[PDB]
């Protein structure tokens, strides 16, 4: 019964790791998820200066 | 006749760990608790639970 339970273990950890590997590959496949294999690209730099640049069109003059 | 002399002292941390790993087999006999009577095999049917544990 020990034995039964090591298998039981062991089969299970084999189904969670061949569904990870699944989900996984659909994952790096299309670039769904946030978490793995996403490349982060952000518009925080093009929003500053975009902003900094519409402050700088109120202080031109003399 | 043994030949065991004063320097035989020293093998006590051997058999403390010999009593180290068995106390860790008894704690994962514990762990494998699961199907210890659900067993096709040597598992009796439903209603007579009340009885000791076989291991
Ligand atoms: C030379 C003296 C040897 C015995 C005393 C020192 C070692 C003690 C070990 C105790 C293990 C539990
Ligand atoms: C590797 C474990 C050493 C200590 C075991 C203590 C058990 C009570």
């Amino acid at each position: 019964e020990k034995s039964l339970h090591y298998l039981y273990e062991e089969n299970e950890k084999a189904q969670i790791r061949l569904l990870e590997d699944e989900v996984r590959r659909k994952m790096s496949e299309r670039n769904d998820y946030q978490a793995y294999y996403y490349r982060p690209s952000v518009a925080k730099y093009h929003r500053i200066s975009k902003e900094a640049a519409d402050e700088l069109e109120a202080l031109r003059g003399d | 006749v043994l030949g065991l002399d004063k320097r035989a002292l020293w093998g006590a941390l051997p058999l403390l760990g010999f009593a180290i790993g068995h106390f860790l087999d008894k704690k994962e006999t514990e762990r494998m608790t699961m199907f210890r009577d659900k067993s096709a095999l040597y598992g009796r049917p439903a209603g007579s639970e009340g009885k000791a544990p076989s291991w």
